[PDB]
């Protein structure tokens, strides 16, 4: 009950050959320490399952020096594996950024921003890229996409959470195990010692950027911006 | 609300809903909702 081959897309035409699960994943790297610059291959990818969610969400850990177009081909290969080759192309990449733990707004302004983002995400059918953690405005944008993902037609738009590895409390259970890790359960209430933040359960896909650091922030910025620029030059859409 | 005060508003508007329901003003009870009105915390004039 696991997919072993992934249909990836070629760089100039319409689709490439179906490489295996053990194939195509060696270009994503990771760092065992912060002193390592070349690093190891990652082997920490697959699907996480959350409590009170019907669907699962794929995750991957990529290095900070890795290519963003490889992660864009991972998102396109995952939508080609799930929704088939005739999936819906996006027309807008919608990136939301904000303060995670210092979010404190009045409820009238929060419902005004939530109603504007709800009508924009409903009319746009856009691919929303936020931070991956469950505090503040990414929790609020996951509540907007959890409200709009109930009907969802056939094609659910993906909600990519790009976050720094070494901050997420369920990361060390996710790295230890088998490479596909297709059935790795996520514990949001687990208390890991050198870390504090959990992921949000309403995000549809996860990219964890590794630089070898532990509880150090800001390492998921340039890979996120080059990933949105690579998706904007790939799907010919504004960001 | 632009200047940043809210605690004097949250003291005032529960008695303002009570007086606006008692004196029949519908546009005022349309206006005070949306500013964290909290309908269930209304208090009467006298004691039962
Ligand atoms: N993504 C995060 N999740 C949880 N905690 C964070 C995050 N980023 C920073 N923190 C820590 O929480 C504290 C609160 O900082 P905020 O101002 O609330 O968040 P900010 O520092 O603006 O983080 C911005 C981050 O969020 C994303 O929108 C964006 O990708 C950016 O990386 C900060 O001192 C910081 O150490």
């Amino acid at each position: 009950v696991a997919a072993k081959t992934l249909l990836i897309e070629n760089e100039d035409g319409k689709g490439s050959t179906r490489m295996e699960v053990q194939d195509f994943m060696k270009r994503f790297h990771m760092h065992a320490s912060e002193d390592d610059k070349t690093g190891s291959p990652s082997t920490a990818w697959g699907t996480l399952r959350f409590p009170t969610k019907e669907a699962t969400a794929p995750y991957l850990r990529l290095s900070v020096n890795d290519d963003p177009e490889d992660a864009l081909l991972f998102v396109k290969a995952m939508l080609a594996q799930k929704y088939g080759e005739t999936y819906d192309r996006p027309s807008l990449i919608l990136s939301v950024t904000g303060g995670a733990r210092n979010f404190t707004l009045p409820p009238r302004l929060e419902t005004a921003i939530a109603k504007g983002l709800r009508l924009a995400a409903q009319r746009t059918n856009a691919w929303v890229v936020t931070g991956g953690t469950n505090t503040g405005v990414m929790k609020l944008t996951g509540q907007i996409m959890e409200a709009l993902s109930k009907t969802q037609s056939h094609f659910i738009p993906p909600t990519i959470g790009i976050a720094t590895y070494g901050v997420i409390i369920g990361g060390d259970d996710m790295t230890r195990g088998e490479p596909p890790k297709i059935g790795l359960e996520y514990e949001m209430h687990k208390k890991d010692p050198p870390k504090t933040t959990p992921l949000d359960d309403n995000h549809n896909l996860f990219l964890l950027v590794d630089d070898g650091s532990t509880n150090k922030f800001g390492k998921e910025i340039k890979f996120r911006a080059a990933f949105e620029n690579a998706a904007g030059q790939a799907f010919a859409a504004p960001v | 609300s632009k200047n940043g005060q809210h605690n004097e508003i949250a003291a005032c508007i529960n008695d303002n809903l009570m007086a606006a329901m008692m004196h029949n003003k519908p546009h005022f009870v349309e206006l005070y909702l949306g500013f964290d009105a909290k309908i269930y915390e209304l208090k009467p004039s006298e004691e039962v």
